[PDB]
């Protein structure tokens, strides 16, 4: 709706540091992630012989 | 986006892309009956306040705004709707009640009222949608020794429900003693008349009031105005007005099985998911159109000028409606 | 003649057994658990079985009306303050053939309406109900078997007519060997459930116990 | 056994489902629907009642992301535990008790 | 005639709920883990005492 | 924590089922099923 | 009072999710003391010698 | 609506009202029979299932 | 030394308190009180309020 977009324009930037929130917390998630699990620089393997 | 002049490397969320619509259609009922608003407007004789006329408005199109060649009143006072917007939708039935009253009264013909006529002759809903048109009748409902023809209703027991008629004659018990129907100390008629002459103030002069009630869409229309039809158009974005009810999307065949008395479908964030096509029986779905997000990939602008675009959670068919090397991620 | 005739009438009382759904409005939803606040019949309320082999009968907040037999007996019912001719009053007589709804408002008529759907080992329930000056009448007829006592499940009830009456129907009495169901309608909320093809097959009754309460 | 990971899926669906059931609230408006508001009054009542219809989505939406950061640091603090876990417990052996 | 914050707070409705575990069982937890440090050292921490 | 109406006390201690107060639990019990209260 | 309960129910789930709130931080301190406190699993006591 | 005792509360003769905290109305004087009345809340709780 | 604990107490006070002496306020509106509000005002005015 285009007459709700203007008078949402006259509510200055709360959408854009919403949107940079979400995107800090979705960065965030993918940091946690990587620095649980990637903690080994090579791939290992087991031997044939088990 | 950024608001700076230089961009660093990364992957940044710009906008959003959407598939604008195309046609406009409108589907309205087949309609060919106008609505007889003369006959309530122009009248000789009105109806007293305590026995106020109801009529019933159904099946014929409606012109709103030919009531200003009627009547001379000066505004169309509306609660629920715009004065200027009567035309485009339309509602189930009209309702249209005429009677008289005196100019101190007209405030209290509105939703939420308390005095004389609004609780022991004329008593409008808390929800009341519809307007209200009073005009001066001095020189009709008024004559120099009294018009003694209007008659109101102030002693009744309890207060009227909304839209409730009380056109009994019986005397009020304002003692101990039964009246028996004949009046005396504490027992009064309910009924007493105006007393209208034109040397009067203008405050104290009759008045015209003719309230219109709309009943909003829940049954299949009847009263719809001025609005020529559109062939039906199928799984294509497009504008749709379905019986006033103004939206844009994709119209595709449904297999959902409404009932005979059902014709809209509703969403769990309250939004119209499925359609009754008015003029053929039929059932369509509307879904909104294709859209999504549209990230940039870009090194730094101190390295190149060449981006790279993301569309986020749409296809590689969809996009349109280096560059060349389109892939298709997760 | 207009005679007496006083069909001898013995109240006896029974359960409602969950008795007594229709539909709020007349949107389709399916899959939804949907919480509506209206004119509802209690769950496991006292409901009265009258036999005929008549004073009067109270009307407040709508009626839920029940009746098994099959033997063309009950006709319509007279709504008012009064019977014949002091204040305003209602009569929705009808007949076999042809079902009239011919509504009348003469005690001076002011409102007439005729129309057919009315009337079609079966339950034929309906829900009379006044709000706003609006009159609503919703009805369902059901199948039995082992006819003595209400059902025990689920049927709800779907629309019929809405009438701008805008009277007041303090008292009504029922026209006729004939037992019918009465029950009386209260201000309730209920929680109801659509299914995939979008028909009520289940209702929570929030004000029965606390188990309800907590499931709404 | 596994309660932690279904809680976190579950919280996670419960705040979007909220969010889009908060779409059908009124705020003080004559409808929740933006094109009945755009289609009913001219353009001065629509501006107010989707003023409110503004107001009270951009409540409800700040209210989510607040949530949400509340959560995020919760998830951090519990990622950090398990990172640390990772290098002492996996990587090598511990002296500390219940660790 | 003296009135307290606490039932302003009670009628205004604001209520304080009542915790899970009294104080005589955080002290009878606090005595369980002090006499079995006194009297068994670190293995009461390990398995049996 | 108030009052418990529907449930029998009993001069038992098991494990905390549902947690309602100042070391007052509740169960569900066979031993005629009945919902019992506890610390 | 009736009409402002009729008025706060055009509000949505606010206070619905500030219930909830609420009820997750008093589950949560009890879970602090239970996890705090509890940590043995018999109730030792000392000898009568001291 | 509320529950009216008799209160021992010393209103100054030119005093008609009494608040609280959350500028709510506690005491009144009844215009008839010079008394001062409180005015306490109904009997309110929780319900848990 | 204990000032930590105490500090625990008079956060979660200091909080209801403020809670409770927020309901003095007019945000806008003729009156704190909502009885006189609805006393004054017709439907639509007590409404806005
Ligand atoms: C009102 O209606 C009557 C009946 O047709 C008609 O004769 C009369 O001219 C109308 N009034 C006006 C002002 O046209
Ligand atoms: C309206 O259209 C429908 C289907 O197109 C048709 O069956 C019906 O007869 C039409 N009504 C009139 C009055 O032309
Ligand atoms: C979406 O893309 C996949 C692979 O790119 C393809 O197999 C599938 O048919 C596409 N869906 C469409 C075109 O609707
Ligand atoms: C219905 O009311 C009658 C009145 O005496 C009572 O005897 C009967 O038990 C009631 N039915 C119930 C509670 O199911
Ligand atoms: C009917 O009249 C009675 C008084 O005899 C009144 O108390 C009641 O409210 C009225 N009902 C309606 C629906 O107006
Ligand atoms: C919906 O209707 C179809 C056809 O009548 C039926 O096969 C299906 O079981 C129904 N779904 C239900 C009852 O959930
Ligand atoms: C009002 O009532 C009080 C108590 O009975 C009495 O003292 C006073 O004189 C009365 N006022 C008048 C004007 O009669």
């Amino acid at each position: 709706s285009t007459e709700c977009s203007n008078l949402l324009l006259q509510y200055g930037s709360f959408c854009t540091q919403l949107k940079r929130a979400l995107t800090g917390i979705a960065v965030e998630q993918d940091k946690n992630t990587q620095e649980v699990f990637a903690q080994v620089k090579q791939i290992y393997k087991t031997p044939p012989i088990k | 986006t950024l608001k700076s002049f230089t961009v660093e490397k990364g992957i940044y969320q710009t906008s959003n892309f959407r598939v604008q619509p195309t046609e406009s259609i409108v589907r309205f009922p087949n309609i060919t009956n106008l609505c007889p608003f003369h006959e309530v407007f122009n009248a000789t004789t009105f109806a007293s306040v305590y026995a106020w006329n109801r009529k019933r408005i159904s099946n014929c199109v409606a012109d709103y705004s030919v009531i200003y060649n009627f009547a001379p009143f000066f505004a169309f006072k509306c609660y629920g709707v715009s004065p200027t917007k009567l035309n485009d939708l339309c509602f189930t039935n009209v309702y249209a009640d005429s009677f008289v009253i005196r100019g101190n009264e007209v405030s209290q013909i509105a939703p939420g009222q308390t005095g004389n006529i609004a609780d022991y002759n004329y008593k409008l809903p808390d929800d009341f949608t519809g307007c209200v048109i009073a005009w001066n009748s001095n020189k009709l409902d008024s004559k120099p020794s009294g018009n003694y023809n209007y008659l109101y209703r102030l002693f009744r027991k309890s207060k009227l429900k909304p839209f409730e008629r009380d056109i009994s004659t019986e005397i009020y018990q304002a003692g101990n003693r039964p009246c028996n129907g004949v009046a005396g100390p504490n027992c009064y008629s309910p009924l007493q008349s105006y007393g209208f002459r034109p040397t009067y103030g203008v405050g104290h002069q009759p008045y015209r009031v003719v309230v219109l009630s709309f009943e909003l869409l829940h049954a299949p229309a009847t009263v719809c105005g001025p609005k020529k039809s559109t062939n039906l158009v199928k799984n294509k974005c497009v504008n749709f007005n379905f019986n006033g009810l103004t939206g844009t999307g994709v119209l595709t065949e449904s297999n959902k099985k409404f009932l005979p008395f059902q014709q809209f479908g509703r969403d769990i964030a309250d939004t119209t998911d499925a359609v009754r096509d008015p003029q053929t029986l039929e059932i369509l779905d509307i879904t909104p159109c294709s859209f999504g997000g549209v990230s940039v990939i870009t090194p730094g602008t101190n390295t190149s000028n060449q981006v790279a675009v993301l569309y986020q959670g749409v296809n590689c068919t969809e996009v349109p409606v280096t560059g060349s090397n389109v892939f298709q991620t997760r | 003649s207009q005679c007496v005739n006083l069909i001898t009438r013995t109240q006896s009382y029974t359960n409602s057994f969950t008795r007594g759904v229709y539909y709020p409005d007349k949107v389709f939803r399916s899959s939804v658990l949907h919480s509506t606040q209206d004119l509802f019949l209690p769950f496991f309320s006292n409901v009265t079985w009258f036999h005929a082999i008549n004073p009067a009968l109270p009307f407040n907040d709508g009626v839920y009306f029940a009746s098994t037999e099959k033997s063309n007996i009950i006709r319509g019912w007279i709504f008012g303050t009064t019977l014949d001719s002091k204040t305003q009053s209602l009569l929705i007589v009808n007949n076999a053939t042809n079902v009239v709804i011919k509504v009348c408002e003469f005690q001076n008529c002011t409102f007439e309406y005729v129309s057919q759907p009315f009337l079609m080992k079966n339950l034929r329930e309906f829900v009379f109900k006044n709000i706003d000056g609006y009159f609503k009448i919703y009805s369902k007829h059901t199948p039995i078997n082992l006819e003595r006592d209400l059902p025990q499940g689920f049927s709800a009830l779907e629309p019929l007519v809405d009438l701008p009456i805008g009277i007041n129907i303090t008292r009504f009495q029922t026209l006729l060997a004939a037992a019918y169901y009465v029950g009386y309608l209260q201000p309730r909320t209920f929680l109801l459930k659509y299914n995939e093809n979008g028909t009520i097959t289940d209702a929570v009754d929030c004000a029965l116990d606390p188990l309800s309460e907590t499931k709404c | 056994a596994l309660g932690k990971l279904q809680d976190v899926v579950n919280h996670n669906a419960q705040a979007l489902n909220t969010l889009v059931k908060q779409l059908s609230s009124k705020f003080g408006a004559i409808s929740s629907v933006l094109n009945d508001i755009l289609s009913r009054l001219d353009k001065v009542e629509a501006e107010v009642q989707i003023d409110r219809l503004i107001t009270g989505r951009l409540q409800s939406l700040q209210t989510y992301v607040t949530q949400q950061l509340i959560r995020a640091a919760e998830i951090r603090a519990s990622a950090n535990l398990a990172a640390t876990k990772m290098s002492e417990c996996v990587l090598g052996q511990s002296k500390r008790v219940d660790f | 005639a003296a009135r307290d914050l606490i039932c302003a707070q009670k009628f205004n409705g604001l209520t304080v709920l009542p915790p899970l575990l009294t104080d005589e069982m955080i002290a009878q937890y606090t005595s369980a883990l002090l006499a079995g440090t006194i009297t068994s050292g670190w293995t009461f921490g390990a398995g049996a005492a | 924590a108030g009052c418990l109406i529907g449930a029998e006390y009993v001069n038992n201690s098991y494990e905390c089922d549902i947690p309602i107060g100042a070391g007052i639990c509740a169960s569900y019990q066979t031993q005629s099923q009945s919902i019992i209260a506890y610390t």
